[PDB]
């Protein structure tokens, strides 16, 4: 049919992919092996006997997250060309990962991409997952956004970045590849949707009341996201959206294409079960900012854009009701030269659970990816952070020794001023 | 290979029990102290959760780690539910099935779905006691 | 993938790279003969970063044992763990070094480096794709700060990309042994600083500090000193041999720690660390390690850490555990201690997952900072420079050997260079 | 005749079958000595094989399987270097799926049984037991040898300890596993095991 | 006279076989 | 003491009589 | 033998799940 093509790029990409896939292998009921005892088609291929394959390609440096998906339990599931492999890391160098050893592998990545492409025509786009404050995530993540931008120019290219953290870093040269990746995922991708590591910690605290999580639980949440948004692709529903009518509602303008997200409910094994997922307050347990997963408070924000994705036991008429309930609601500010700020995706399909995870079924459920001016912090903070570095030079001799002219720095932080004015200036 | 235990002698269950609940497998030692902690603690679960209305919601499988008949029947008898037969096999080959070392790792829960694997795990060696709340079967139960 | 070489020269880089040899293959599980036993897939899936198989099926180590006498060497072989290594990877010395840092390099050293780098070069190239190098030696010591010093020049010019880490041991604060400190020290600092990417740094009375209030030992022998930096060893290269959560190589953290070339010298301390009496008693837990962790009490270099500011620093932690606490912990260490760390740099403070727990425990962490406050220890040994080159003392020795009056002058001059370089970001 | 002409198996298997086509022209233009394709053989008995808790598992249980003879020693490295990559793939192999898939039948080169059950302790797959003749008469039939001690009638050694072959119903080496072979390729020769075609009719 | 490994991975642990849907 | 003799040829290894397909 | 514990709380042993009425 008309499928969609998964990269994951950095040991980010790979972890929080790989449960994306563990979802996707799940709710198509396909085993581990990965054969099942159309609509999987958007994600899943077909080979020979009966046996399906992913259309995704792993990709890092190191061969220490890959080697070990490789020797896992889904040895069998994924095509051994599909999962490629270095020899050393990029070590947290954007310079690295971009200009050294970086060409030595966007090569035997683009090969596959091509033949997994070429399958079929009509195909949606792409889906990226890295991580920004990486080496070889932010590195090896610009240079298939390049290369891809310049062949396979008209379509769509969607980002899932795990954006660093304002207070939680847990690096220190996490400043100078973000603003560094920020100048090449400006004009090579085209929605590219903002993550935080601790939001979802602060997520995980209070909605799901889980005192002591870890990455396992990161992921599993990022993949009930990405199954929310490409539900309407795979399920048939009441009014469907895709992966090319996101840009269309959620990009007003060329440079402003950084949204956050939202999901609702995440609930507990027993908090749930007691309690109404009414359509009303599904969407009132989205709006606030405690529930947003970028910790960006928007109440300081203009809201640009905003598109919901419901799912399972959900009517047309709920969810007129549900948004008028929102726009008369005072608290949240919708900008002055947009009306119709509002797009609805239903689908049938009701959320499904990994067993014995974190979460629990739920009757219906909704994915928020809303555009905003909220941004203009995040990226402010950020520059704060990187004046200080760069105010002395600290730690720059690793990035010019490779290759990188100096000056790279000065041209990429005025462009992070330059998308900062931007931003400030549509909010009025 | 599974011993239901009743007042007065000791009947094997039908498999039609285990049927249309949750099923979990209970690691555990006989004397050892978060042992004799948990025990309790599951058995006050388990009595409140099965006797709240009408129908049977979950079953505990009991399985030992113990070096003797004495200890195991002493352990074995304070507790509400059915458990693993000492001198079958098939404890030994849960044993090396799940890969508990035989400590931090215990005692232990794993929840089981139809086809005998691990359908949800679930650790005590740690601060937290709303874990038992917190398994919950509404979500795996066996058709 | 990648292999690590290592390097042992010296009498201190023999014992402690003896003991290092000998947890490395425990946590491996390598018999003293040589096979394996552990029934674990994790330990052998990376092994061939510290080992290469034989034809027989026995792991032999990367390591190449390097002396000018032929005592040390005999007794690294006759110990239990002595059969592992290669009779050839033996390299001797038929004259030695006594104490004089001339001889360890510009003389007698001279003639047994064509020797030796032969042996690191036939190892290295065969290899698929090298990292890099670790050595551990002396620096109060004539052949390890000597010779120790010249091969690390020498495949620092020979291999410009690889990376290069040295657990090296300084002269000690208050007793000393090999009187001729400053004028082996310092001599190794100014050329250390020069071709060396990181340099992790262990003092006798640190680890005799150590020893005495933690560990609760009466008699402290040099069995338990090597293996507890053997312990700080492992930690630093775990994530290079089990998978983690977080990956951290030796690369990872070059670029992490070091803002500036030239200051690459570091405070290794590692944690948990209690008396048997008191070894079931604690709550090991991550709000535990992190307070055990930062502590003057804890590092293996006893130069104070309050005293100065973390320019950056890292922490790598063991074991299963669980990425929010430590994630948290970093962010309340740095909240509270704001005057102890640096300004101009935020969120100093690194974190790193590796899986897999040292054996036979559950959770720990190593922590390697790049402090300001070891700039006591380069004065200090500064200061004793001084006074023993202003009085031309002990010189006749260096002078007599083939060393230059002008070279002493700019020795000293390189490292006050260096202790102003870290004074200023105080 | 297959994969070897002069071993044990296939004598016996010859006296066997030879003997039968006699009777039964003698019974009943019949091509006499049959052929290869006309003989038959019963390779594990009923009380042959047995599982990890020691008790008897038929020949009957092992039809529609991917079955492979593992030669070992306790006492090798290299086997105890192969040992754990082997339990990691029959664990993932037969885990992630309904039934099962391979299957593996362990032959010992361990001199005495106070080895044997020591190693054997660890192994959840099938072993036969030390002392019965199935194990030298397998062992000659599939070529493995320790070192030349036994005269063997001008073969090659084709395998050392330790060796995986893939065996078929009639005795016929279904294919190689190349650990310590021709390839040499070591540890991960493991993966090249196929289980399409290598079914134990 | 040493002891097995008793590490396991996060990753072994609970990327395992998971129960189908009905 | 003598050693015997093991050695076998590349032809003899990979090339048998293979047995007919039907 | 040392003596057990004996009590159970009053609001444990009388507020029982009760049967419904019908």
């Amino acid at each position: 049919m008309r499928e969609v093509i998964s990269i994951h790029v950095g040991q980010a990409g790979i972890q929080i992919g790989n449960a994306c896939w563990e979802l996707f292998c799940l709710e198509h009921g396909i085993q581990p092996d990965g054969q099942m005892p159309d609509a999987f088609n958007t994600f899943f291929s077909e080979t020979g006997a009966g046996k399906h394959v992913p259309r995704c390609v792993f990709l890092d440096l190191e061969p220490t997250v890959v080697d070990e998906v490789r020797t896992g339990t889904y040895r069998h599931l994924f095509h051994p060309e599909q999962l490629i492999s270095g020899k050393e890391d990029a070590a947290n160098n954007f310079a690295r990962g971009h200009y050294t050893i970086g060409k030595e592998i966007v090569d035997l990545s683009l090969d596959r991409i091509r033949k997994l492409a070429d399958n079929c025509t009509g195909l949606q786009g792409f889906l990226m997952f890295n991580a920004v404050g990486g080496g070889t995530g932010s590195g090896l993540g610009c240079l298939l956004l390049e290369r891809l931008s310049v062949d396979y120019g008209k379509k769509s290219k969607l980002n899932f970045c795990s954006w660093p953290s304002p207070q939680v870093s847990t690096a220190v040269v996490e400043p100078y590849n973000s603003v560094l990746s920020t100048h090449s995922l400006l004009e090579h991708t085209d929605v590219a949707v903002m993550l935080d590591n601790e939001a979802i910690y602060d997520i995980c605290r209070r909605n799901l009341d889980i005192e002591r999580p870890t990455y396992t639980n990161l992921n599993r949440l990022i993949a009930q996201v990405i199954s929310s948004l490409t539900a309407s692709l795979r399920f048939d529903g009441a009014l469907n959206v895709d992966v090319t009518e996101f840009q269309t509602n959620l990009v007003p303008y060329p440079r402003i294409h950084f949204m956050l997200s939202s999901y609702a409910p995440i609930i507990s094994a027993e908090k749930a079960y007691h309690e109404q997922l009414s359509v009303a307050e599904i969407t009132n347990s989205a709006f606030e900012p405690a529930s947003m997963m970028a910790k960006c408070d928007p109440r300081h924000g203009k809201y640009m854009a905003c598109c919901l994705m419901y799912r399972g036991d959900v009517v047309p008429k709920d969810v007129n009701a549900a948004v008028a309930t929102i726009k008369t609601k005072r608290t949240i500010q919708f900008v002055d030269w947009c009306p119709t700020g509002f797009k609805c995706g239903i689908n049938y399909q009701p959320p499904t659970v990994v067993p014995g995870g974190d979460l629990a079924k739920v009757m219906r459920a909704v994915c928020m990816i809303s555009n905003s001016t909220a941004i203009a912090e995040v990226f402010s903070r950020m520059d704060h952070k990187f004046d200080l570095m760069y105010a002395k030079r600290a730690f720059v001799h690793w990035y010019v020794g490779e290759g990188m002219e100096e000056g790279e720095f000065s041209e990429a932080r005025e462009d992070l001023a330059a998308l900062e004015k931007d931003y400030e200036e549509v909010g009025i | 290979v599974v011993k239901r235990t009743q007042q007065g002698n000791y009947v094997p269950v039908r498999p039609d029990h285990f049927a249309g609940v949750s099923v979990a497998l209970f690691f555990a030692k006989a004397g050892h102290s978060k042992c004799a902690q948990i025990v309790p603690v599951v058995r006050q679960f388990y009595k409140t959760t099965n006797f709240s209305g009408e129908k049977a919601v979950i079953e505990i499988i009991y399985v030992s780690l113990d070096k003797d008949e004495q200890d195991f029947e002493r352990v074995r008898a304070l507790m509400p539910w059915c458990s693993v037969e000492y001198k079958s096999c098939l404890r030994k080959k849960l044993i090396e099935r799940y890969r508990v070392p035989n400590s931090t790792a215990i005692p232990l829960l794993i929840v089981i779905g139809p086809n005998g694997e691990e359908a949800g795990r679930m650790n005590f060696q740690q601060s937290d006691e709303f874990v038992l709340q917190r398994w919950d079967y509404r979500f795996n139960k066996w058709p | 993938m990648r292999e690590i070489v290592h390097v042992q020269g010296g009498q201190c880089g023999n014992q402690i790279g003896a003991k290092f040899w000998e947890v490395i293959s425990d946590e491996h599980g390598i018999d003293p003969t040589g096979t394996y036993c552990g029934d674990s897939d994790l330990q052998l899936e990376r092994i061939n970063v510290f080992y290469n198989e034989a034809t027989g099926g026995r792991f032999v180590p990367r390591a190449i044992l390097m002396d000018l006498e032929p005592g040390t060497m005999d007794s690294v072989r006759a110990g239990p763990f002595g059969q592992l290594f290669r009779p050839d990877n033996f390299v001797f010395g038929q004259t030695g070094a006594g104490n004089n840092w001339a001889k360890g390099h510009y003389t007698e050293g001279a003639e047994l480096i064509d020797s030796v780098l032969d042996v690191v070069r036939k190892e290295a190239e065969g290899c698929d794709c090298l990292q890099g190098f670790q050595i551990t030696h002396s620096l109060g010591g004539g052949t390890g700060s000597g010779m120790g010093t010249l091969l690390i020049s020498k495949v620092r010019e020979e291999y410009p990309d690889r990376i290069m880490e040295t657990f090296s041991v300084f002269p000690s604060p208050k007793v000393s042994d090999t009187v001729v400190e400053p004028y082996n020290a310092t001599l190794s600092v100014h050329q250390l600083v020069e071709n060396a990417d990181e340099v992790q740094v262990i003092d006798n009375e640190a680890l005799y500090d150590i020893c005495f209030r933690t560990l609760k030992l009466t008699t402290p022998t040099y069995g338990d000193l090597n293996h507890l930096v053997s312990a700080a060893m492992s930690g630093v290269t775990c994530c290079l041999r089990f998978p983690g959560q977080l990956n951290s190589d030796l690369r990872k953290l070059a670029v992490n720690l070091i803002p500036f070339p030239r200051l690459h010298f570091f405070l290794i301390g590692f944690a948990p660390l209690t008396s048997r009496g008191s070894q079931q008693y604690r709550a090991l837990s991550v709000p535990e390690l992190t307070q055990q962790m930062f502590d003057a009490k804890n590092m293996m270099c006893a130069s104070d850490p309050r005293h100065g500011r973390y320019l950056t620093a890292s922490a790598m932690f063991r074991g299963r555990m669980s990425t929010k606490e430590v994630d948290e912990q970093m962010l309340n260490v740095q909240n509270k201690n704001s005057s102890y760390f640096v300004e101009w740099i935020p969120n100093n403070m690194k974190s790193s997952v590796c899986d897999i727990p040292p054996k036979g425990l559950k959770m720990s962490v190593t922590f390697v900072g790049n402090s300001t406050a070891i700039q006591e220890m380069f004065k200090r040994v500064s200061d004793q420079f001084t006074a023993m080159f202003r009085r031309k003392a002990f010189l006749h020795w260096y002078t007599g050997e083939g060393m230059d009056e002008m070279e002493f002058t700019e020795a000293e001059s390189n490292m006050n260079d260096l202790v102003s370089e870290y004074q200023q970001y105080q | 005749s297959q994969p070897v002409f002069a071993s044990p198996l296939n004598v016996e298997k010859r006296r066997l079958n030879e003997e039968r086509a006699l009777m039964q022209a003698q019974k009943a233009n019949i091509q006499l000595p049959p052929n290869y394709g006309d003989m038959d053989l019963i390779l594990f008995p009923e009380g042959s094989l047995k599982n990890s808790n020691n008790t008897v598992i038929p020949q009957s249980h092992l039809k529609g399987k991917s079955v492979a003879l593992y030669f070992a020693d306790g006492a090798d490295p290299k086997c105890a270097s192969l040992l754990p990559f082997l339990l990691n793939y029959y664990r993932t192999m037969n885990e992630g799926g309904a039934n099962q898939k391979i299957e593996i039948i362990f032959v010992s080169l361990d001199r005495d049984r106070e080895a044997f059950e020591s190693h054997r302790a660890h192994m959840p797959w099938l072993s036969i037991d030390l002392e019965n003749p199935l194990t030298e008469i397998l062992k000659r039939h599939f070529r493995v040898m320790k070192e030349y001690e036994v005269p063997t009638y001008g073969y090659g050694s084709r395998t050392g300890v330790p060796s995986v072959i893939v065996i078929g119903s009639d005795g016929r080496e279904a294919q190689f596993l190349p650990i310590c072979s021709g390839l040499e390729e070591g540890d991960r020769a493991l993966l090249r095991w196929d289980w399409r075609n290598t079914k134990f009719a | 006279p040493t002891l097995p490994f008793n590490a396991q991975s996060c990753y072994r642990s609970e990327y395992v076989a998971k129960p189908l849907p009905p």
